[PDB]
């Protein structure tokens, strides 16, 4: 997730930064913001969807 | 040419200021 | 429509003892947020400056594209469980998530 | 919807990224382009595409 | 002399609502506004003649000061200094009645400020939208030059998997602007280390600080990326060998290690105590970067090794920390009461209020407040700032007739 | 109970892990991921049994 | 905290008095 | 026209006929529909607020 020349909160580095990620998902808030960054971690809307 | 004198390496300097 | 307002009502007032139970639950939750969080919800426009003190003057905000002297600013953040009512309002829109 | 978050405020003959993350167009009800600039043809769309 | 007898004699305060210092700040408009003071601070409003030397406007009736945007004008430090540099004032008046050619004659304060004394208005930089002030008197060339002794730099920098995105842009501008406070009498070479220490650029040892070479350097650090584990051991390894040669011409002093690193579980105990035994070494050592990694390691090497540790989470931290190594490196200086106190020209520079091309003679200036009444002296190592007076280029070629 | 005790090991030895952006890795690690035959031994042990 | 108007990305959060929206602040 | 292509949505609905054919679907969609139509005063009151 560092592709964005920054870290978001919401990281799955750490494992409290990915129970804190999952956890967030599962409240339901955010969660697309996360998919995006998610797609674009793994490539992009071309390879990473 | 470099400049002659200069100061470093101090016995009466306190390391103690590692900020 | 005066009966469907009746049936609310009555649903409220079925409620009203878990209604209760839940303000109180909140208020000690929030009291806790309070002790922990009260006046520490408060930030400089620079990420530098960690007092009011130093909180005064210019600085250089890199963030529009050119360089420029914005004013130093301690200001406090939205939702800063600063007080109870306002510990009360930050944690219902935790709960409503947004 | 179909292609239509595609077309961005871009600027003039500058070949750059739009300004504003937001679709655009040219007819009468969309969102219009101001500041001199142009609703070009491509630009991946909002939520990075 | 006079700026160490009268700041000897200075007490210290905290408030200055009771007793106002009055000065005549730089970026001050020349509308008569009676509402841009200070709490702490009455602002003078001068009468502005136009003079040949300069080609400005000029009042000779007091000094003016300079406080970067970047620094409050009504703190503590600042106001003491506005303070203590009235007697400043005072010399330059007596320094231009006796030669009535001098040009900027100007106190460069460790705090920010800076106070020349014919007294003109900032550049182009008061209130001018697109024209930012960042105008600081601790890198100007003629304070780097008199504030420590020629270096010998070697910044290592660590370009390993941890650091990519935020902290690699902030690690990349933080080496140029380390590079853009060495002169031409400093040594520099740029490494960097990722399990396997390597230079960044075609330069195999310490090169000269001079335009060309720190613009290869500059580009060497800009073009580079960053990839794999860290290893401590081999980039200080490959940093006391750099420092180690001497088939090169350098300047045989000062010799330090700059670490451009983020945070680690690594000490390296033993190569310190194999390369750096007699502490001939110093290591300032940067934890550049937002983020929580251990920071334990990063500040002992600092302790060990006479150095320092700074912080820089964000640029806008970049420009005060390598001042800061200086403020450091000028300890060995202080110490030596009066054999410190030399005179010394800098490089041919532009002057910043338009002269042209002009020399600056510089003479650091102690701070001597415990002095034979010895007291716990606790910061008398560092310089209170250094004063500087101007030659005018074109002074010196009327003398070449 | 053995059995549940290095399945509770592993999931803290999980939970242990830190991922670095470009290959760089934390120096526990290493020791985290020389930790992983003792509990491929354990597992493989029961699967026999 | 980024000010008003500033590039800003949703996950950092960093967007005092107000949100990330379109890359905003 | 602004309901110059609004014309698409049939060829569209022709789907509901695989809604139909879903037999437990169709009973469940029934059953909660017929519900809510018997129930206006309901909608007025949260259309009224
Ligand atoms: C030059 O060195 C002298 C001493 O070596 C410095 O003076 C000392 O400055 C410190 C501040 O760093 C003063 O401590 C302060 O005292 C006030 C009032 O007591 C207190 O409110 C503060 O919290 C802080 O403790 C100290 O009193 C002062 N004098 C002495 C004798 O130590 C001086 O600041 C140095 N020069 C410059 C330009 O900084
Ligand atoms: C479930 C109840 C939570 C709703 C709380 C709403 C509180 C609205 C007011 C908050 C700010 C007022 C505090 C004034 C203090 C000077
Ligand atoms: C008194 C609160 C009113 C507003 C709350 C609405 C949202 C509550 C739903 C809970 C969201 C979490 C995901 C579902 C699991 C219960
Ligand atoms: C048996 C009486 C049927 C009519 C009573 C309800 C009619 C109004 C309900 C409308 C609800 C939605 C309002 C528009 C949106
Ligand atoms: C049968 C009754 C149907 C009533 C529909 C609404 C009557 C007018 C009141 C509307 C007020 C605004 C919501
Ligand atoms: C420092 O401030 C005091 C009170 O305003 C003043 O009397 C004194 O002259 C000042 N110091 C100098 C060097 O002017
Ligand atoms: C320097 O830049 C060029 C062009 O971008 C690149 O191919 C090369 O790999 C860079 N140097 C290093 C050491 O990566
Ligand atoms: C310097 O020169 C000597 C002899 O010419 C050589 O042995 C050595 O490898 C050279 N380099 C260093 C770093 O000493
Ligand atoms: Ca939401
Ligand atoms: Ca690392």
């Amino acid at each position: 997730f560092n592709f964005q020349d920054e870290t978001p909160t919401t990281n799955f580095d750490t494992f409290p930064a990915a129970i804190l990620t999952v956890f967030q998902i599962l409240t339901g808030e955010d969660w697309n913001a996360v998919m995006y960054h998610g797609i674009e971690s793994q490539g992009g809307v071309s390879k990473g969807m | 040419k470099g400049p002659d004198v200069c100061f470093d390496n101090n016995v009466l300097e306190d390391y103690t200021d590692c900020g | 429509l005066k009966a469907v307002f009746d049936c609310v009502v009555n649903s409220l007032k079925n409620v009203l003892n878990i209604l209760i139970v839940y303000m109180l639950f909140m208020f000690i939750f929030a009291v806790i947020a309070v002790q922990l969080f009260k006046g520490k919800f408060f930030y400089c426009t620079d990420e530098s400056k960690e007092l009011e003190r130093d909180c005064r003057g210019q600085y250089l905000d890199y963030e529009k594209e050119e360089v420029e002297a914005q004013p130093r600013q301690w200001k406090k953040y939205d939702f800063h469980y600063d007080n109870v009512l306002w510990a009360l309002l930050t944690l219902f829109t935790v709960s409503t998530g947004e | 919807y179909m292609g239509k978050f595609h077309k961005a405020c871009f600027p003039n003959s500058t070949d750059a990224e739009p300004v504003g993350d937001f679709p655009c167009g040219k007819e009468a009800p969309a969102r219009l382009c101001e500041g001199d600039t142009e609703c070009r043809e491509y630009w991946p769309g909002p939520n990075f595409g | 002399l006079e700026a160490e007898k009268v700041q000897a004699a200075h007490q210290w305060r905290e408030d200055f609502a009771s007793n106002e210092v009055v000065y005549y700040n730089a970026k001050d408009d020349l509308d008569p506004e009676k509402n841009d003071s200070e709490p702490g601070s009455q602002r003078i409003k001068p009468v502005f003649i136009e003079d040949a030397n300069f080609g400005r406007q000029i009042s000779y009736q007091h000094a003016a000061v300079h406080i970067p945007t970047d620094i409050y004008e009504g703190s503590t430090i600042v106001l003491n200094e506005l303070n203590w540099t009235s007697a400043l004032d005072e010399v330059f008046k007596k320094n231009r009645e006796e030669d009535p050619s001098l040009l900027w004659q100007v106190f460069g304060s460790a705090t920010g400020l800076a106070r020349y004394y014919p007294a003109s208005p900032w550049v182009d930089n008061s209130r001018t939208p697109n024209k930012i002030d960042l105008y600081d008197v601790r890198r100007r060339p003629w304070y780097i030059q008199g504030a420590a002794s020629p270096k010998d730099m070697l910044i290592l920098v660590d370009v390993s998997g941890s650091v990519s995105g935020l902290t690699l842009k902030l690690i990349r501008t933080s080496v140029s602007e380390m590079l853009e406070t060495l002169s031409d009498d400093d040594f520099v070479n740029v490494a960097s280390f990722n399990s396997n220490a390597q230079d960044v650029s075609c330069f195999q040892h310490l090169v000269q600080a001079n335009v060309r070479n720190k613009k290869v350097l500059k580009d060497a650090v800009n073009n580079i990326t960053a990839k794999g584990i860290t290893d401590y051991k081999k980039g200080f390894s490959f940093a006391f060998e750099q420092l180690l040669n001497y088939n090169v011409s350098r300047a045989n002093c000062n010799k330090i290690i700059m670490l451009f690193t983020d945070g680690g579980e690594e000490r390296a105990q033993e190569i310190f105590n194999k390369y750096n035994k007699d502490k001939k070494v110093r290591v300032f050592t940067f934890s550049v970067g937002q983020h929580n990694y251990d920071r334990g390691p990063i500040q002992w090497m600092a302790c060990e090794n006479k150095g320092y540790y700074y912080e820089i989470p964000s640029i806008g931290a970049i420009r005060i920390n390598t001042q800061e190594y200086l403020d450091v490196l000028g300890r060995p200086m202080v110490l030596a009461g009066d054999k410190a106190k030399q005179v010394q020209w800098t490089n041919v520079y532009l002057d910043a209020l338009e002269l042209g091309l002009v020399i600056t003679g510089t003479l650091p200036v102690f701070n001597i407040t415990g002095q034979f009444e010895n007291k716990t002296n606790l910061k008398n190592q560092l310089i209170l700032g250094v004063m500087g007076v101007d030659v005018s280029l074109e002074d010196i070629k009327r003398l070449t007739p | 109970y053995m059995i549940l005790a290095t399945i509770i090991a592993n999931c803290i030895v999980l939970a242990l892990e830190q991922h670095l952006p470009d290959g760089d890795k934390t120096p526990m690690s290493e020791r985290l991921d020389d930790t992983e035959p003792y509990f491929i031994g354990i597992f493989c042990f029961e699967a026999g049994i | 905290c980024k000010g008003k108007g500033a590039k800003c990305s949703r996950l950092m959060y960093d967007c005092c008095t107000g949100s990330c929206r379109s890359g905003k602040c | 026209f602004i309901n110059l292509s609004f014309l698409r949505l049939f060829r569209a609905a022709r789907l509901i006929k695989l809604l139909r054919q879903g037999y437990t679907i169709r009973i469940l969609l029934w059953t909660f529909v017929q519900s809510f139509k018997a129930l206006p005063y309901v909608c007025l009151l949260i259309a009224m607020l």
